[PDB]
DNA sequence: GAATTCGGAAAAATTTTTCCGAATT
DNA sequence: GAATTCGGAAAAATTTTTCCGAATT
């Protein structure tokens, strides 16, 4: 839990997202403000080849973000990967216990994780999942940003078998209460 | 201050080499918890460490709660099993899949015990897996753990080919292996009476029997009584550096023991890389 | 006046418990010709004795010059198969037929090395077989060798129930059997760390695996970690005094060396019977 | 089983002979080597040798000649064919002459093909020697192991015997037993 | 009394071999 | 460039369990 900022003292997010870029998302909710073409979002799509030097030198960050490839997308990926490499490069991004400051991470799964990975998620990110759906699609959701319903998962499972930027920008708006509100 | 015992983690633990190398160097040790699910594994090292070992079952179970009570350590030390991960194995799942995936447990938890800033105390660790390992996993690996490994091969200090990749932060893991003067290294030092090695040093062991035979068209390493044979287990266990009947634990049989033995450490090796230690904690 | 090495003729000799015991005893011994036919009998007393037994094979193969050239023998000592013989085997096929006539090996063997009148020299023997065995049987061996035997059963100065006949003329054969400091008498006493024995003294023990479960309703005798479990080979060997790991021989699982131990001698009423003679041969 | 130098006629004593299993009383006299006017006979017979001591063999006096054979082959043995073997053994060792008086001493066992191949080394492996084949012509025949200085393929007694088993035959031993003449007193 | 035992032929389990196989050294 | 290797699914052995069983304590 960390403490609400007074509107005054709000500052610029600094976002570090990765596989997907949620710049032009964020912007509609003012947390980027148009100008900023070198924003305060950063974006890599691979990462396997970054040291945590480069995550230092882009930082810092107040907001870490990733997700999986789209549902459909057949990745040249193990749906694992972006789970793992998205815990690494938070490690890397994380404010020293030192210096406690606000800082939030999101990463978001498109179904394309199954249930041995599901658990691995889980377990790495220290928590369950949200599941937001759509009413056809749905996503997960790992956060520990403060949130604001039942579905069981064969509807899902039965979705995937049959074979998204919506769901993943509502969550994004407790934020609001840390950072400066553009727009 | 003052030296005091050492405090372990050690996960997958196989036949508790880790706990044997310390004892064996006269390091006192406190506390030594193994993450270890193989049935007779985990008889061996109850029986031969007379329980001093503190199972804790599959290393999928433990939690951030866990290490903080279970600790604080002072060595964490594992090697992932490395059946979908070598090139014996075409059914390979590589990394992310299978058990290769059981590396980023060791990852995860080895930065759960890693104490924090603030703390300057000793933290050691480490991490072993095999060479026969594609490029790409090789990289991946030095990339969670923030680091380039050692290739050590047994062969130095014993008598089998065995090349390991060893991660970590040990004092003096780049150094010279030089072997010491109770080291088998020839096959025949192993070997029990009235029974002649054909070859000097053995190809890298594994946990089937096929690897016994030797070369290309699979020889048989041994002569006795004028016929040809395979290793016993007393001497697999006197090549990969352990107490004979070691693996006498049981009921097993020859493939169950070299199983266990098969995808274990070589003691020598592991003791050269411990051995830095005796100068952090208790001595006996 | 002064005593040399013993010299020995061991037939039907197993794992060597003989030469055993003799070393147990501090005995000198100068030569043991064993005469045994199963393999991996062979490697048990050739590996654990370094080569000091000389082994000759199938004991209906030994001839009259044989005997006369490998000699002379200070001690005769034999137990043949009583797999024809025992009450196990309803197949038996008594004391002529079968393997029950390997028998009169011995009685045809102990004579060829008897000393003749006038020779003043000692000269021992003895003979084991079980008890569960037809009474016409027991009545012809005594017919045979001239005497009757000795019951001494195993229960005494072990954890097992072991009830065999001895004939002989070794000095005190027939006096009281009174256990010894070191012997293992109850079978928590035989068992590894962290395992519980149900009952004190276990049923004999055959070369069958259903031997070590308990009874008419066959329980297990162990538990161990809450589950109940069977003897491991190590206990096996220290229920009949055996040195552990006697058997981890050429690469034999559990089902090889329950063989190997259920048909031989239990090693304490074996010392109790040679004891006595320290005080005719060479001493250590 | 010993070589032995022969006796002047004038020396030969009446020989004392034990027969086990089958009796040569009645046949042994018909070459002259007992008289029908002996209350001992000097043979002693017996048929149940299995509680027979040394000393029970030492009372009987001593012996000469061991004689043992395997019952006839029509009979229905009570008695495993190696048991006649083993028992002969065992009493033939009670009655030798210790080592300090060597004197002449002979043994006889034969066989009326009561004995299998397997049986027939444990024959020759306790009895020191091969046997020899004795034939009948116009079918029988026996095979004797003894140390007295007295053609057929096997599977013409192979098949011999296996037709045969639907009495003893003394007339093949008999001649075995002559040599002795040149040991013992010769009765008209 | 009914409990015991130096086992074995079948039968049902576990087990130890043929080929397998390719990237890394 | 020919050899090497903390393995595994089938397949062929080997092995470990059901009933077996009775005279002797
Ligand atoms: N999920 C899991 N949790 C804990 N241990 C596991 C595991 N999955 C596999 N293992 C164990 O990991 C080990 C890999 S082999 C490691 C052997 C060890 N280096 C030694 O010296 O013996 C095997 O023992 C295997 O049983
Ligand atoms: N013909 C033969 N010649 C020599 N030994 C034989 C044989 N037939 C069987 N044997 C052996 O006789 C032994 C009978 S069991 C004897 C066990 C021995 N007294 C011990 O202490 O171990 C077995 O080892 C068997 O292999």
């Amino acid at each position: 839990m960390f403490e609400t900022v007074p509107v005054w003292r709000r500052q610029p997010v600094r976002v570090l997202s990765l596989f997907e870029d949620i710049k032009k998302e964020l912007t509609s909710l003012g947390f980027l403000e148009s100008g900023s073409d070198p924003g305060q979002l950063k974006h890599v799509v691979d990462v396997t080849d970054t040291v945590r030097k480069d995550v230092e030198e882009w930082g810092p960050f107040d907001l870490v973000y990733g997700a999986t490839p789209p549902l459909g997308h057949t990745c040249d990926r193990p749906p694992s990967w972006y789970l793992f490499q998205f815990h690494r490069l938070l490690q890397y991004a994380r404010p020293k216990p030192g210096s406690p400051r606000p800082f939030f991470w999101m990463f978001v799964d498109n179904l394309v994780l199954n249930k041995e990975d599901l658990d691995v998620a889980s377990r790495f990110l220290e928590m369950e999942p949200v599941t937001i759906p759509d009413v056809q699609n749905a996503v997960r959701v790992w956060s520990n940003i403060p949130a604001i319903a039942l579905v069981s998962e064969e509807e899902l499972s039965l979705l995937a078998q049959n074979k998204p930027t919506k769901l993943v920008k509502n969550c994004f708006l407790p934020l609001r209460e840390y950072f400066k509100y553009f727009s | 201050m003052r030296r005091r015992p050492i405090r372990v983690l050690s996960l997958f633990d196989g036949i508790a080499t880790g706990y044997l190398v310390l004892k064996e160097l006269g390091i006192k040790v406190g506390k030594y918890v193994a993450s270890e699910v193989c049935e007779e594994s985990i008889a061996v090292g109850t029986v031969k460490h007379e329980g001093n070992i503190k199972y804790v079952n599959d290393v999928r179970n433990i939690t951030k709660k866990n290490i903080e009570e279970w600790g604080p350590f002072d060595l964490v030390i594992g090697g992932s099993p490395c059946n979908d991960l070598s090139n014996v194995n075409p059914a390979r799942k590589g990394l992310y899949e299978g058990t290769g995936r059981l590396f980023f447990e060791f990852y995860h938890l080895l930065n759960y015990s890693r104490p924090k800033e603030g703390d300057d105390r000793p933290f050691f660790w480490m991490f072993e897996n095999v060479v026969a390992m594609k490029v790409g996993d090789k990289r991946d690996i030095s990339r969670f753990l923030e680091c380039n490994p050692v290739m050590i091969d047994a062969i130095k200090v014993s008598a089998a080919h065995r090349a390991r990749y060893f991660w970590g932060n040990l004092p003096g893991m780049n150094r010279p292996v030089i072997a010491s003067k109770n080291d088998k290294l020839e096959l025949q030092d192993c070997l029990e009476y009235n029974r002649i090695a054909k070859l000097k040093k053995v190809q890298t062991i594994t946990t089937k029997s096929n690897s016994i035979k030797q070369g290309k068209n699979q020889l048989f390493p041994v002569v006795m009584n004028g016929k040809e044979d395979v290793l016993w287990c007393t001497e697999l266990e006197r090549i990969f550096g352990f107490p004979v009947h070691y693996t006498d634990v049981s009921n097993m049989g020859r493939g169950a023991r070299q199983k266990l033995l098969g995808r274990s450490w070589s003691v020598p090796v592991i003791r050269h890389l411990f051995a830095p230690l005796k100068d952090y904690f208790a001595c006996e």
